[PDB]
């Protein structure tokens, strides 16, 4: 199918955010995004940061695919909205949800 | 050393849950806020840093809100180690009149078919609900009450309002209640249709709610996303939603 890659990118955040029993990536604070378009870059520049953490590993690797071309750490084409940085755990909560609502919308990439 | 914020203060645009946290620059490369806050009662404080002069979320009315913020130097500016400011401190909370229990009661809301809402509530003189999401340029009153005075309201058409928080006053002449919740999380689908025999079919009832967004459950019991494998019932997905209630059950 279309939705398979969607579908299964938000199955690990809600797996990571069921599943965190201690605080996301030691709490660690990670540029928030403006949810729209161009976003799946902006979300893997963002995270991309968060090294150390393999609690999000996967999630990453997961968005590389998402983003026609390749990202490295402390590189930002997509996140123009560099202004604040918050928690992690809400960040994936944030985008989650963000994806949820693109499922819904039929929206697969 | 450095300075905390000036004129550290929370504001209420009236948006019934929503509020402004602002402050000025302090005083004498890039600068740095952190900012916690929480509703009090809370044991844990959200926390964010930014370089601008104000921040902004959704908090619980029914209680107070308190947060802190100090400057933060990066040891760029320094060029040396870290430095940081003392906390700066403010508070905000509703003025409650009335007295509690005077507050209205049972309230319970529903989102049919994902296309019309439904809020209900037993009392403890008249109610007045009014609500609010972003993209409204202030909060409006229901206008279709459900008197039996007011102890229901029947939304009008609320375009490009789920899957952001979505929030409600119910006002008294007394103690106001305010309920915050998403709308994608609170719907009760129609029952599927046109079930038919071939493995077995049945169809998506009539609705805005795309298909992929269904889980089925069948009692004949059983669990399915697919539409196959009588009686039938429906509900929305966590591709879709977080929380959601059954639809009705069909006919066998
Ligand atoms: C009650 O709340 C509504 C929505 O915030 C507000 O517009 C109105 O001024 C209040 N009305 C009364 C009677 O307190
Ligand atoms: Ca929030």
């Amino acid at each position: 199918p279309p939705s398979t890659a969607l579908r299964e990118l938000i199955e690990e955040l809600v797996n990571i955010t069921q599943n965190q029993k201690a605080p996301l990536c030691n709490g660690s604070m990670v540029w928030s995004i403006n949810l729209t378009a161009g976003m799946y870059c902006a979300a893997l520049e963002s995270l991309i940061n968060v090294s150390g953490c393999s609690a999000i590993e996967k999630t990453q690797r997961m968005l590389s695919g998402f983003c026609p071309h390749k990202v490295s750490a402390g590189q930002f084409s997509s996140l123009h909205v560099r202004d604040t940085k918050i928690e992690v755990a809400q960040f994936v909560k944030d985008l989650l949800l963000h994806l949820k609502k693109l499922f819904r919308e039929g929206r697969f990439n | 050393k450095v300075n905390p914020p000036q004129d550290f203060e929370i504001v209420d645009p009236g948006y019934l849950g929503y509020l402004y946290l602002q402050w000025q620059p302090p005083l004498s490369c890039t600068v740095e806020y952190e900012l916690k806050y929480r509703n009090i009662g809370s044991e844990t404080w959200k926390t964010i840093i930014t370089k601008n002069l104000h921040y902004k979320d959704g908090f619980d009315l029914n209680k107070g809100i308190e947060a802190k913020i100090h400057t933060l130097l990066p040891w760029q500016c320094t060029n040396g180690s870290e430095v940081q400011s003392s906390w700066a401190e403010t508070t905000y909370w509703i003025s409650p009149q009335g007295i509690p229990e005077t507050k209205v009661q049972d309230m319970d809301c529903v989102y049919y078919n994902w296309q019309y809402l439904l809020c209900s509530w037993k009392p403890g003189t008249n109610y007045n609900l009014f609500y609010w999401y972003e993209g409204l340029d202030h909060a409006l009153q229901c206008v279709d009450y459900i008197k039996a005075q007011n102890i229901g309201c029947r939304f009008p058409y609320l375009e490009a309002s789920d899957y952001k928080d979505f929030y409600i006053c119910v006002n008294g002449s007394i103690r106001s209640s305010y309920f915050t919740f998403q709308l994608q999380n609170i719907v009760k689908p129609l029952p599927p249709v046109y079930l038919t025999f071939t493995k077995l079919k049945w169809s998506i009832p009539l609705g805005p709610i795309p298909a992929r967004c269904f889980d089925y459950e069948i009692e004949i019991t059983a669990t399915v996303e697919n539409e196959t494998y009588f009686v039938v019932r429906s509900k929305v997905n966590i591709y879709c939603s977080d929380d959601g209630i059954w639809s009705e059950w069909s006919d066998k």
